[PDB]
């Protein structure tokens, strides 16, 4: 099920995800459009994918991943999904922006 | 030609073997991550191979005076394992080794061929020769010493340095890429022999006794108040379950079964194993595919015991290599190999002048009339589609799908040249099979007659690089697994086979087996067998 | 460049059965990686296999065991998700998404592109 947790816009934003098993150099998010097939930006929990000029950043702290928009947002307002662990694979709740 | 020291030679050796023995290693690795991509991941794994091809060398030739014939030892034995884990695309373990030593020169003599010993002479042999040839002083054992840890910690270091600067990327290496650690050559022929020793050790201070299994089996009746029942279950070489024309094939391979009333094929078995060694014990054992250990399969009971104990007779009518331990317990006067002409009396047809498997039926009668009312259970070997000589498997009559590949060699052939050999190898495979059934049906009239066939593992033909069995259980391609199954049985026996898109594997012949005589034992009753 | 496109969506009953393609185009070869990730209408993503065509190891989401099973033809670059009795909650947008590249000092090994998807409805 889908959660608006940010619905701020216009600012810096943060969005959460528990990662049960810890698997640092295997979290990644993802940008889907509400029609189109998701992207990848940011992967590793640490590095950047091409396709961005450093508006997502990410990071992590401790067991607890999060994700960081420096720049405004005139086009985004798309859906992000944490990724936890690659064999197998859980995605989280999800997140909306508005 | 002045004095080398020995640890420049095995530093050289141990670039020739990380160079030129470890090619589908490597080829391995810069298809599955690009070398455009991936370049600080290959450059460490190329120097952690070459430290650890260091260690291995520096370790085994610690002596002076061994070094030489250790090195000469070394180099034979990657160049003999490269050759066949390039062309063949096969890996070396516990199963493989134990393959390989439980081989008769006929087998080993088509893999022999001219570009294989062109490629040892120039790879194990003629470095041999530059390796033996050339002079080397050992200096005093102080400064020899010092100079093999030197070489240790060198090692060690370039193992461990890359690893440590790479530890994401390692760790997942070697946590989902597990398998291309068995394609580098020489190390894995060293520990699969380590292994192997191992398991002979465990194998040797095992008890000699029997675990039953059956000990409650009873035949629920016996061959007095009814006909007594006559099965004749094909064991079979080399098959593909998707090659078959049952179970969709472009070509016909199987025209005299269709003809064949009550013939019944089952679209989804999977065998045991992908080596005869591996399957052959894993189909007639008490323990599923899950639990069935090679290590313990002869000391275990197997299916044939039981039924030899019940008051059912048995014969083993070989005719591919051995009973691979399986006709072990039972009295040699019932296991009559059909290798050499001194048994079979069908030969020399060929200009190969092999055996084939229709002569293991001239004499059936003799036996059958030694045995007038008691059960009987014929088992037969098949020759099957063994390789790499898949051409030599068949008569002139039954060369129908042309070209065919007369080489001794599958990387040179063509595809569709090996399928044709191959189809034929199937198509005497039928002819066999069918000409068992007619002699089944000609003793309609005083015996319960049944066919059960089965092939102990598939083949590779091409795909993925891979062209012969032999593969790991643990990550085989499916064409080496899936296997073709047909019952056959009268109309009259009340027989009632399942239905032909069950899905079964090689843990289905011992209950079907049992349930053929009405056997009952609760080790095994609660599993799917071929028939109801 | 990658172009892994999906097909093999269409209506199916409840009981029933599909077989979907993907893998189009030479990409990264075939073999190795190449996920399916299903997504139920409004609902967030849910991983559902994982096949490594290759080594033939394979793993499952448990709410989708059991009943799935994935093929894998190498010879014509393309993997095939199996289904059989399909429930209600089957219902979703499925997609393919492979894994590879990791530069220096960064890994990845991650679902990264995907296709249009292929609508799944079971009614
Ligand atoms: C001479 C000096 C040598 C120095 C050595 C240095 C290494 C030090 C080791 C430290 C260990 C730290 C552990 C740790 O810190 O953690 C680790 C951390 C990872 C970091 C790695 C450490 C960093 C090292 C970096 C430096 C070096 C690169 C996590 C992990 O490593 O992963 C863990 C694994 N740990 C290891 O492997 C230790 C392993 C470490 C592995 C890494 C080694 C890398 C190679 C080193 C090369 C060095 C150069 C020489 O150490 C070993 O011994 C390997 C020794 C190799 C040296 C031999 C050299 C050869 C020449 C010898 C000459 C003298 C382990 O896997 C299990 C087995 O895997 C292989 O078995 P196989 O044989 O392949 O079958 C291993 N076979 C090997 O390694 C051998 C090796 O490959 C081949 C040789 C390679 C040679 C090197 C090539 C060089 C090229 C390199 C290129 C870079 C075997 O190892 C053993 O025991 C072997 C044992 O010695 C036997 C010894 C017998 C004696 C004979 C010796 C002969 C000597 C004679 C000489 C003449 C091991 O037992 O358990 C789980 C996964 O398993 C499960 C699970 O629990 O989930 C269980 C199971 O699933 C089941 C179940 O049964 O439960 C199965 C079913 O039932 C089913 O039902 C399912 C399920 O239910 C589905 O339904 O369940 C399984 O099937 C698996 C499946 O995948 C799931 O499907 O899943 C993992 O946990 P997890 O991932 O963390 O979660
Ligand atoms: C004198 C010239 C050679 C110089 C080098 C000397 C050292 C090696 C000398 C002998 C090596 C010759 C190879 C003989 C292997 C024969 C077995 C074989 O390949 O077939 C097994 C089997 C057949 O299936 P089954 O029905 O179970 O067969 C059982 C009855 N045959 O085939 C396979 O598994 C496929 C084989 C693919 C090619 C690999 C050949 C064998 C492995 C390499 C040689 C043996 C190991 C070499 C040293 C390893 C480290 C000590």
């Amino acid at each position: 099920s889908p959660s608006s947790l940010s619905a701020s816009v216009g600012d810096r934003v943060t969005i959460t995800c528990r990662a049960s098993q810890s698997v640092s150099s295997a979290v990644a998010w993802y940008q889907q459009k509400p029609g189109k097939a998701p992207k990848l930006l940011i992967y590793s929990a640490s590095s950047l994918y091409s396709g961005v000029p450093s508006r997502f950043s990410g990071s992590r702290s401790g067991t607890d991943f999060t994700l960081t928009i420096s720049s405004l947002q005139p086009e985004d307002f798309a859906t992000y999904y944490c990724q936890q662990s690659y064999w197998p694979i859980t995605f989280g709740q999800g997140t909306k922006v508005e | 030609r002045r004095s080398v020291s020995p640890f420049v030679l095995v530093a050289s050796v141990a670039v020739f073997l990380t160079a030129t023995a470890n090619l589908t290693f490597f080829d391995k690795i810069s298809q599955t991550y690009p070398i455009a991509d991936n370049l600080g991941f290959v450059l460490t794994i190329a120097v952690v191979l070459f430290g650890a091809m260091l260690l291995i060398t520096t370790l085994l030739s610690s002596y002076r005076y061994v070094l030489k014939p250790v090195l000469i030892l070394l180099l034979i034995m990657g160049a003999v394992t490269s050759y066949f884990t390039d062309t063949y695309g096969t890996v070396y373990d516990t199963t493989m080794l134990q393959n390989a030593l439980q081989t008769d020169q006929a087998e080993t003599k088509d893999l022999l061929n001219a570009a294989f010993i062109m490629r040892i002479i120039g790879l194990g042999v003629l470095p041999s020769l530059l390796v033996a040839f050339v002079k080397v002083d050992y200096p005093t054992w102080g400064k020899g010493l010092m100079r093999r840890l030197g070489l240790i910690v060198a090692s060690l270091a370039l193992i461990l340095l890359p690893v440590v600067a790479f530890s994401s990327h390692y760790a997942s290496f070697f946590r989902v890429h597990k398998p291309l650690r068995s394609y580098v050559n020489p190390i894995m022929p060293i520990y699969s022999v380590g292994k192997l020793a191992s398991i002979e050790y465990k194998k040797a201070s095992a008890p000699k006794d029997t675990i039953y299994h059956a000990k409650d089996a009873v035949q629920a009746t016996k061959p007095d108040m009814r006909k007594p029942r006559l099965v004749v279950f094909v064991v079979g070489e080399t098959a593909r379950a998707d090659h078959v024309s049952f179970n969709g094939y472009e070509r016909d391979t199987f025209p005299q079964l269709a003809k064949i009333d009550g013939v019944t094929n089952f679209s989804n078995v999977t065998s045991c194993g992908t080596s005869t060694a591996y399957s052959v014990p894993c189909m007639f054992s008490y323990l599923g595919a899950d639990e069935y250990d090679v290590d313990t399969a002869k000391y275990q009971e197997n299916v044939l015991d039981t039924l030899d104990r019940l008051g059912v007779s048995i014969l083993w009518r070989d005719n591919n290599s051995d009973s691979k331990g399986v006709m072990d317990k039972l009295p040699k006067a019932q296991f009559a190999d059909y290798k050499s002409a001194t048994n079979n009396a069908i030969c020399n047809t060929n200009p190969y002048n092999e055996c084939r498997d229709v002569g293991m039926l001239v004499g059936l009668d003799d036996f059958v009339a030694a045995n007038n009312g008691k059960d009987m259970l014929i088992m037969l070997h098949q020759m099957g589609n063994h390789g790499p000589a898949y051409f030599k498997r068949y008569d002139e009559k039954f060369a129908k799908f042309t070209p065919v590949c007369e080489g001794n060699e599958l990387a040179k052939c063509e595809h569709q040249s090996l399928i044709n050999a191959y189809d034929n190898a199937l198509l005497a495979t039928d002819d066999f099979i069918a000409q068992s059934i007619q002699w089944l049906q000609t003793h309609s009239n005083a015996y319960d007659v049944s066919m059960l066939y089965v092939s102990d593992h598939g083949e590779s033909l091409g795909e993925n690089g891979v062209y012969l069995h032999g593969m790991p259980n643990a990550f085989a391609p499916k064409e080496q697994r899936s296997v073709p199954a047909f019952f056959w049985t009268d109309k009259q026996t009340g027989i009632t086979p399942m239905a032909t898109d069950t899905v079964l594997t090689h843990d289905a012949i011992t209950p079907t087996l049992l349930k053929l005589f009405d056997v009952t034992a609760d080790k095994v009753k609660d599993r799917t067998a071929f028939i109801r | 460049e990658v172009q892994l496109v999906e097909s093999g969506g269409g209506l199916v009953q409840p009981g029933g059965s599909l077989r979907l393609s993907c893998a189009a185009s030479g990409f990264n070869v075939y073999y190795s990686s190449i996920h399916w990730v299903r997504q139920a209408p409004g609902k967030g993503l849910e991983w559902v296999a994982s096949i490594y065509s290759s080594y033939s190891s394979t793993s499952y989401a448990d709410s989708v065991k059991g009943r799935f099973t994935i093929s894998a033809d190498t010879s014509k670059n393309t993997a095939y998700l199996q289904m059989n009795s399909l429930r209600a909650e089957d219902t979703a947008v499925y997609y393919c998404a492979s894994g590879n590249f990791s530069s220096w000092w960064s890994h990845g090994w991650y679902a990264l592109y995907w296709g249009q998807g292929t609508l799944v409805t079971v009614s």
